[PDB]
This record gives C-alpha cells, structure tokens and sequence, in this order.
DNA sequence: AGTACCTAGCTTAAGCCTCAATAA
RNA sequence: UAACUAGGGAACCCACU
DNA sequence: TTATTGAGGCTTAAGCAGTGGGTTCCAGGTACT
C-alpha cells in the first residue's frame, strides 16, 4: 500500500477490521421482502446486520446473511463495469 | 431428550443433504418437467384439442388415448436405439408417439394405435432407456454412471433446456407508471391452466390528474371500467361498488370511485354497454347486434379465461374485476404497497415441460389443420379419405427437432435450446442447472439485473456471466427446486368440504370480515376462520395427504387473503420445521438416515414424517426462519 | 486417470505406492499413518496420495472396441 | 422413379394537427 | 517429364478483454 | 362578423464498444408415367 503497487488502506482495513455497510443504488440493502431484508429477521428491522451492514472481516469470514449482501454489492459492481464499457464506447466514437 | 445436541448438528445436518442429494440428485427439474410432459401434458393437449368436423354426409374424428413407445430407430425393422448410438450416428433420440381416432360418419371405427409424430426423449427420464439401470448396466451400454441426463440428443448433438424466467399468470400485480398517463396500473396476466391459450392479460389502470380504465384484450382504445361492469349484467351502483368496495364504512374509496360512476352516466344498460366495447374491437362489427355478440365473446373467452371461461360465470368474473380495481384502490390509497416485478414470488420458470407443451400445443394446431386441408379437398369429390394419408407426422417431428436444434421456440424467441457444455463436469451441471431472463440484453436497466432479496436459497449470488447477461442468466442453488405443477380439484374439493362458502353462494356483505382465498390465483370463495384453516391446510401438506408437498399455500395477514398455488414454475426449496422454538428433527431421524442403503429409509420419508417442507419465495414471506440451531 | 509415477514437486516415486496405500487404508489405518508407512514424509508426496483419484478403474468399466 | 421448372426501453429531430390577432 | 490454390450469407449461443 | 395565417401539442425512425469459436439453416407439392 505504501509503495503505491497495489491496493489501498480501505483494503487493509477490510481485511483485517471491518468489511462495512453493503450498499445497493447508494441505500442499504432495500427490503425486498416484506419489510424484510432477509426471511431470517424480523419485520421492521432497521439494525446494522439486517440492513446490510458486515461487521466480520474477511480473514473472520462472513455470515450467511452478511455473505448475500456482499454478493448483492458486489453484483451492482459488475453492472456498473458493464453498462459503463457499453455507454462510453458511442461517447468515444461520437466524439471523435 | 431427542434432540440434535449442538456438537452432533454438523454431522447430522449433513446427512439430511446427504440423503436428499441421494434421493434427488441435481437434474430433478428436468427429469419432473419431461416426465410431468409426457405423462399428462400431452393427453391433456391432444384430448383439449377439439373435435374435428367435416361436412352433405358430415363426419368428425376425436382422438382419445396417448401411446408412446421406447426411443426406437428403422429401412428396415425397428429396433431400440441406445444415445450413445444416437450420439455416433448423429441420430435423433426420440419415440414414437400413438394416438388411436375414433371416426363417426353414421358408421363408428376404431383407428387404433396410429403413428402420429417422434417426441425426442430426454436422457435418464421415465421414458429413457436408461432408466433404473444400474451402473454395471450402464457402462454395458458405454454411458457414464455419474452422467446426469436431463438433455436431448438432437442430431447426435445434446441440446439443453434452459428454463425461462417468466412473469405469474393469474395474479394481479398494481405498479406505477412514471410520466404516463395513467398513474397506478393493475395487470393481470389471465391463462386458465392445463388448455393454455395464447394469455391474456388485462389492465385495470387510474388516469394521472382520478378515473378507473379498464385496458381490454382485442379492443383498440381504453374503456371506462364501470361500463365493463354493466356489460357484465350489472345495471346498478350498489352491486357494481359492492363488486369492489366490500366497506360501506370507507369513504375515501367512495371518494375514488367518484369520477368513474361520474364518467360512466352515459350508460346504464346491459346491451348498450354490450355496444359500447365492441363497438371498438379487433374486427369492428357491422352492425349493432353483432357488436353486442362480438363483445360478449371477448367477455366470455379473452377477459379474464381463469377465473372461467364458459358462460354462466360472470358473477365470478365481476368479483375478480372487482378485487382488481380494489387492488388499484389500495394502491392509490396507499394500504398496499406497489408489487415488485423482481420479486421472485411473482415469477416462473418455463421448464422442459412447459416449454415442449407450448411447441405441441402449435404443433397439434397445426396437425390438426392440414387433416382439415386434407379432408376438405377429399370431401368435395365424395370419396373418402384414409387418415394414414391424412396424418402428417413430418410436420410435428421436424418442428419439434429443429425447435430443438437450433432453439428458436416457436413457428420468437432463440437460446432456448442449448447445446449442452461438456468441457468439465461442473459446466455441464452448471448448464443443466441454468436459469434465463428474457430481457433484452442490450438494455441498461440495472433492476432486472440486481441480485434481488428474494433469490436466498433459490438462486444461486454468485454465479452470472460477468459479460452483457449478467444478472441475466442465472444458476439454480443446489437444494432448490421448481414445482412441476399439479391439479387444484382436491385442493378445492376440500376447501368446500372445511367450511369454505363459494363467491356465488355469499351476500358481499360477508367479504369485508372474511378471508378472500385464492386457488392458482382464482378467487374461490371466502373463509372466516384463516388461522384453523392455514393450520388444517399445513397438517395436511405435512403429511403427504391431498395436498401435494410442492403446494404452496401463502396466508398474507395483514390484509385478508389466503393465496394457494398449485401450477408449475414455483422455485421452492427444503426447509427444517421449527416448532415452540424446537426442530421437529430428532436424533431417530439421523439414526434412520444413517443406514439409508439398509432400512430404506429416505428424504421422502423425512418429508412424510412433517419434518421436513417445501417452501418457496411467496410462503418465504410469511416464514420466520432461523439461520441455524443456535 | 491413474497413479502419477513421480511426485510432481521432488520426484519422489509414487507410483508404486497407491495400491499399497488402498491395502493399509483397508487395514483400518487413518490416512496420516498410511502416509507414514510408505515413508512419504514431505506434504509434496503426501497429497500425491492424499489427493489422488484413480478414475482407470472407472474407465475399465467399459469394454474395449477391439478383442 | 428422376427431376423440368415456376414460381425492452431512452432521447431527439421531423412531419402533422386546433386556437388566437387581424384585415376584409 | 512439378500441369499452383483458399470460397457465401443470415440468425442464435458461448467465451474473452 | 369571419376566414386567415401564425404558434403550442401528438407519432415515428435512428441510433445504441470490440475479438474469437461453435451450431443450424439456407424447400415441399401434386402431376406423370
Ligand atoms: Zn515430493
């Protein structure tokens, strides 16, 4: 990290302290249920674990629910790379 | 002092799976659909089919019984055809499929046992040759004891059926449209299952401003739905609003339905409203009694074919259009929150056998077309005409084989059929296991492609194309199962055997206190006591009875209702039952499945015991699930 | 399929020892002990073994096309 | 028989419709 | 008494950066 | 008073990053001898 090579002090933190609060379209992680994240809190549950919120490292390992969250993230990353290649190519394009 | 101690739950807990994946395996979903296809689907769409009729000496042909044999290949005599050697010889593994046709002029024969079409057979299905072998057995034949099946050989080449992912018939979904012109809209897509019409979907639909619009199959411009409710045979206002408002004590929804009866004074009868919507049909009607004739066959067959599509059933159909512009109320009042198109409980996956019972659908539409084509132009001479020659069998067998092959569904859509990925053998589970959104993948809309709440268990987080389908194509978790469909008579002989009172035997006085409960989405009647009866429905899906353990059966609380889905296309999977904080699984259970090979015991006798149930995502609402023991 | 003849890391000799390592786990030795026995003490030779799938039995089950 | 041959969603420019000053 | 080339299109699917 | 010529609201094309590999398909239908 401190020679710059490769990754970053959030990375550092993340593995060792905390992963963080899984977002998703900048919002915790929305009741999809019925004013549930997850079938395994309860209704109304606005907490830090039932909203999206991993308080396990990495090297800890994640919860189930925890783990959900993450790969709900993590999709939204992919989407963003994805329709971010497909709509920048006609700017270059147009612009040239 | 039965119970799982916390130091034996890791075991035990992995001996349930083990036993399950020894019962199951990974390709039940194929196999069921294919065999759930054959067994009944087919029957049930040659039988549908109608009588043919030809007139002058008139004389019609019915079908009655499906035959089918083993995967055979011919010139010369016919003999049973391995798929390895369909594989090599770039073969079609497929069987011949017999039906045998009445004739009735009148002079009545039996056409027995007539061959009408090859089915290509999926592998290690009932109807493979490969089933109940044993390993030995199968290396004999040169095929893989570890293969999977759940393929077609389709010129030597293994096509898979990736299952579509299809919004829910039957069921009224409310959601808003952003700068349209109207505000709140209801839809229900409308197919009364096991006939499997083209579907029809309805929109009962708010203009932005407050009047209610009914959106009408093969009628061109939108229509006022109170004079819906008058052609119906309603000529009155305290029927049609007690069709919809079942509270006299709500004035806010008096209030919405307002502008409606207020836009709707023009008419107050029956035909004139007859007149009015078919007055602006598909084919516009020459004259006023054909208008009104016109009208009420789109009443009778495209609006609403669930709920009933025979005549005698509009008080039915005007309770069910009623709930659907109370469901657009609510919405508007904001008691109900807007449907999520997302969620998975609002969704279906088109299995093997839906899939193939749409092709054999079109395909028997069409056999069935050129024997008119052939018995019209032997009829106009007087001869008659032999039914071998009138039969073509090329049509369905090539349709069938090159949907197949090429897997553009349909005479539509392409990438159904897929050949299957051999490269390792987690590919070709993963291929087998596959799930497919349609949604164009050109779009940048990130909601169809977000990894929604609702795919815990059912759906596998991880495993998307990280190319332009993701979150498109997705993978089935591994204890996941789809439903593979079944009949909703003994649900509903029951149901009017436990105290439940029909939609035409009640005042709808009734309806405000009482619970309204759906049958495959058709509303069936009403019930005062929900809890006994959500409690006597699980006693019985617990233990095997009647109702099937793959029924789903969703009692939402806060506002009435008691939703029972019994159709094909439900992903649901295994759940441990908890009871006074207490598994129902006992350390007898584990003892019994330890000797799974020695005493026979299996899953199915772990969900016979009320063990273990089936749960999908619309019953994953009402569940309160725990993570673990602990 | 079948039993490396040597330990892809050192090149120990392994191929001798896969149907002596069948006969002592038949013999109701755990894993580490039949390691042990065979004198595979570096990991490198251990998951030569440990780690082994012997699918030429599977492939046996076939008939061949010629005899 | 072999075969001749005769026939899902977005944004935006462009084209197309009804209501108000103004001279006849 | 070395006689010297390649071939179409339309759709779909998958993978890759 | 009344046509008359000017300016505000409706449909419909035209677009929509690149590189390989594989698969299927590009026609039956009666006459007639
Ligand atoms: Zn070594």
């Amino acid at each position: 990290v401190v020679s710059g090579a490769k990754g970053s002090k959030i990375n550092i933190s993340q593995v060792i302290a905390v992963v963080g609060q899984q977002n998703v379209e900048g919002k915790r992680i929305p009741f999809g249920f019925k004013h549930r994240t997850l079938p395994h809190f309860i209704k109304d549950d606005y907490g830090p674990e039932s909203r999206g919120f991993v308080e396990n490292s990495y090297l800890a390992g994640l919860t189930p629910t925890e783990f959900f969250f993450h790969a709900m993230g993590g999709r939204e990353g992919l989407i963003d790379t994805a329709v971010k290649t497909a709509e920048t190519g006609y700017i270059q394009r147009r612009l040239i | 002092d039965d119970e799982i101690t916390p130091d034996l739950w890791q075991e035990a807990c992995w001996i349930v799976i083990s036993s399950y994946f020894d019962e199951k395996g990974l390709v039940r979903q194929q196999l069921d659909s294919f065999d759930e296809f054959i067994q009944m689907s087919v029957q049930r769409i040659v039988e549908d089919a109608p009588p043919i009729d030809l007139q002058p000496p008139r004389y019609l042909l019915k079908f009655e019984q499906i035959y089918l044999s083993k995967p055979t290949h011919w010139d010369g005599a016919p003999s049973p055809m391995m798929p390895n050697e369909a594989r090599l010889r770039n073969l079609t593994y497929s069987a011949p499929l017999y039906v045998d046709i009445t004739k009735t002029v009148q002079l009545q024969t039996q056409h027995q046992k007539t061959f009408i079409g090859k089915i290509p057979i999926m592998l290690r299905s009932t109807y493979c040759l490969l089933n109940g072998l044993t390993d030995r057995d199968l290396c004999e034949l040169n095929e893989c004891p570890l293969d999977p099946g759940g393929y077609f050989i389709i010129n030597g080449s293994e096509k898979v059926l990736i299952a579509q992912e299809k919004m829910a018939t039957n069921t009224v979904y409310v959601f808003a449209k952003k700068d349209s012109k109207y505000a709140y809209t209801g839809e229900c897509r409308s197919c009364l299952e096991n006939s499997s019409r083209p579907t029809s979907t309805i929109w009962v639909s708010m203009l932005a401003r407050q009047r209610i619009v009914a959106t009408l199959p093969y009628i061109k411009q939108e229509v006022p739905i109170i004079i819906v409710f008058r052609a119906l045979g309603f000529v009155s206002d305290r029927d049609i609003l007690e069709h919809i408002i079942y509270d006299f004590e709500d004035p806010e929804m008096m209030e919405m339905v307002k502008p409606s009866l207020d836009e709707a004074f023009v008419i107050q009868e029956q035909n004139v409203a007859l007149n009015f919507i078919g007055s602006r049909g598909a084919k516009p009607g020459v004259t006023k009694e054909k208008r009104i004739k016109y009208a009420k066959e789109v009443l009778q067959k495209e609006m609403l074919p669930h709920v009933g599509v025979s005549d005698f059933c509009e008080t039915k159909k005007a309770y069910f259009l009623g709930y659907m512009v109370h469901r657009l109320l609510l919405a508007a009042l904001g008691r109900r929150e807007l449907d999520d198109r997302d969620h998975y409980g609002n969704k279906r996956l088109d299995l093997a056998g839906p899939l193939l019972a749409f092709l054999f659908r079109g395909m028997f539409k069409n056999l069935l077309k050129e024997v008119r084509i052939y018995a019209q132009k032997f009829i106009d001479r007087g001869k008659d005409f032999n039914l071998e020659l009138a039969i073509k069998t090329r049509i369905i067998s090539d349709g069938l084989k090159y949907s197949l092959a090429t897997g553009n569904w349909g005479d539509a859509r392409a990438g159904v059929s897929q050949v299957l990925n051999r490269l390792t053998f987690a590919s070709t589970l993963s291929h087998l296991r596959r799930l497919n959104s349609p949604i164009g993948r050109d779009g940048k809309l990130a909601k169809p492609r977000q990894l929604h709440n609702t795919l815990w268990g059912m759906v596998c987080p991880a495993e998307t194309p990280e190319g332009h389908a993701v979150g498109l194509v997705k993978n089935l978790a591994l204890m996941a199962y789809i439903s593979v469909g079944s009949q909703p008579s003994p649900i509903l002989e029951f149901l009017e055997e436990w105290s439940m009172e029909n939609l035409e035997e009640i005042s709808p006085a009734a309806i405000a206190d009482a619970t309204k409960i759906f049958v495959n989405g058709c509303w069936v009647g009403i019930h005062k006591d929900p809890e006994q009866l959500m409690n006597t429905l699980r006693k019985l899906r617990r233990q095997m009875d009647i109702i099937v353990s793959e029924v789903s059966m969703i009692r939402d609380i806060r506002e009435r209702e008691i939703r029972i889905y019994t159709d094909a296309g439900r992903i649901c999977r295994p759940l441990l039952i908890v009871e006074k904080q207490k598994l129902l699984l006992k350390k007898r259970h584990i003892d019994q499945l330890k000797e799974r090979e020695y005493n026979n015991y299996s899953w199915q006798d772990l969900v016979a015991s009320g063990v273990v149930e089936y749960i999908d995502t619309l019953e994953e609402e009402t569940v309160m699930l725990a993570m673990t023991p602990d | 399929m079948i039993i490396p003849v040597r330990c892809f890391t050192c090149g120990k000799i392994v191929g001798n020892k896969w149907e002596a390592y069948l006969g002592l786990l038949q013999a109701e030795y755990t894993e580490g002990d039949a390691l042990d026995a065979l004198g595979l003490k570096r990991y490198c030779c251990r998951r030569m073994l440990l780690a082994h799938v012997d699918l030429i039995e599977k492939l046996l089950n076939y008939a061949p096309l010629e005899k």
